């Protein structure tokens, strides 16, 4: 079964469709196909939203709509919120095998927003474990793509930093992201100037959040 | 209120056996079909099996078929899933569900339980403070935090001075480093003039290794 799109994204009042479709006439108006909308915010279980290809299940806004022909099932949203983001899966539950559909994106579009970047240097407790860990973070940004770089002592990092990146901020629509820089106490104490460049759309020049190691 | 509450899942050894339960109340657990849900690390979800409410219905897929095997206890309330033969495969957040009468197979979900199949062993985490600094100060926004660091397996939470401060946090996805350990930062927006004045502590808990540390983090 193919869903279609991987990412949808939207911006608020627009329209929105979502499409599953089977190999085999998995339809049957008069019938009874059990074909079914699921929706997963960030962090939270999944929810029903229709069922039975256009029954709607309780709660669910009337935004919402559901039909369907032969091979292809599909959701429409009418004037997408902001609440609505999230992953969307459709089930297909009345032709063996029961399948679930790869799954839909919804990502709202939002105008360009700056990250407020801070950088954090390693505590002592963890120096005295043995390993520092230098943490960049770039705070409530849009749009998700930003670039980040570690520079020590004016030299470029390589491998050794990792990123991790929120979904999106359901008040604002913006995303938060994370570099840690991993060494061990010996490299750590070995340099001094530790930077964080960061380049982003909502940026005209990248900027650079550094610190000197210690007796800054 | 209809409630679906899983249980039991752990790290389990490639070849083991687990039995996670889910306990339901607010309907009739003898009037409906079961379900056994899962989804995969890359966020993918896949129906495992459903039973018939007297018991006497089974099915499962062919990726579970033979391996897993699930149960209800009419008098508990209570559905299970035996699993056996355990695949790496098989790591997945395990969710119980109901039908609905009308014509639904998935109405009503549990919060879900992890199983993770490894031959690596359980770490508790090291809490280190993300201190306020110059460098994390922007107007009058100071960032703090903490780094849940070096733990396996998944889950640990977070939460700000018990709960109570819950704006402006930010706990991140957890990332598994090169050392096969996950590591996670969850971070909080702060007026900087609170900073020296109101006190900032991150709960970190992690059931698996059964590690709780509350960090105060100070400029």
């Amino acid at each position: 079964m193919t869903q279609i799109p991987v990412s949808l994204p939207v911006s608020l009042g627009d329209q929105a469709s979502i499409s599953c479709r089977s190999s085999q006439i998995i339809v049957h108006n008069n019938g009874n196909t059990y074909l079914e909308w699921y929706l997963q915010k960030p962090g939270q279980s999944p929810q029903l939203l229709i069922y039975k290809v256009s029954n709607r299940f309780s709660g669910v806004p009337d935004r919402f709509s559901g039909s369907g022909s032969g091979t292809d099932f599909t959701l429409k949203i009418s004037r997408v919120e902001a609440e609505d983001l999230g992953v969307y899966y459709c089930f297909q539950g009345s032709h063996v095998p029961f399948t679930f559909g790869s799954g839909t994106k919804l990502e709202i579009k939002r105008t360009v927003a700056a990250p407020s970047v801070f950088i954090f240097p390693p505590s002592d407790e963890q120096l005295k474990s043995g390993t520092a860990s230098v943490v960049c973070l770039l705070n409530n940004f849009y749009p998700r793509e930003a670039k980040v770089q570690w520079k020590v002592d004016n030299a470029l990092q390589s491998g050794n930093s990792q990123e991790s990146v929120t979904e999106q901020d359901s008040k604002d629509s913006t995303y938060s992201l994370s570099s840690t820089l991993t060494l061990s106490k010996a490299d750590y104490e070995k340099h001094k100037v530790y930077a964080c460049e960061v380049t982003h759309q909502g940026l005209s020049s990248p900027v650079t959040k550094s610190f000197n190691r210690g007796e800054c | 209120e209809v409630n679906l509450v899983e249980s039991g899942g752990g790290l389990v050894q490639p070849g083991g056996s687990l039995k996670v339960s889910c306990v339901t109340s607010g309907f009739t657990f003898s009037d409906y079909y079961m379900y056994w849900v899962r989804q995969t690390p890359e966020k993918r979800l896949e129906w495992v099996a459903y039973i018939s409410q007297g018991g006497d219905i089974t099915d499962y897929p062919d990726t579970v078929k033979g391996r897993f095997t699930i149960s209800r206890d009419n008098a508990k309330n209570s559905l299970y899933l035996q699993m056996s033969r355990l695949k790496s495969e098989d790591t997945a957040m395990y969710y119980c569900a109901r039908g609905l009468d009308d014509g639904a197979w998935f109405a009503y979900w549990g919060q879900g339980t992890l199983v993770t199949v490894s031959v690596a062993s359980t770490k508790g985490p090291s809490v280190f403070p993300l201190a306020p600094s110059s460098k994390s100060t922007s107007g009058g926004t100071a960032a703090l935090g903490c780094l849940v660091k070096d733990y396996f397996p998944q889950p640990v939470t977070v939460s700000w001075n018990s709960g109570a401060l819950t704006s402006g946090v930010h706990t991140f996805p957890a990332v598994l480093q090169s050392s096969g350990l996950y590591s996670l930062s969850s971070v909080v927006t702060v007026p900087s003039s609170s900073l020296g004045t109101q006190t900032y502590i991150c709960n970190v808990n992690h059931k698996p290794s059964n590690t709780k540390v509350d960090k105060r983090v100070e400029p």
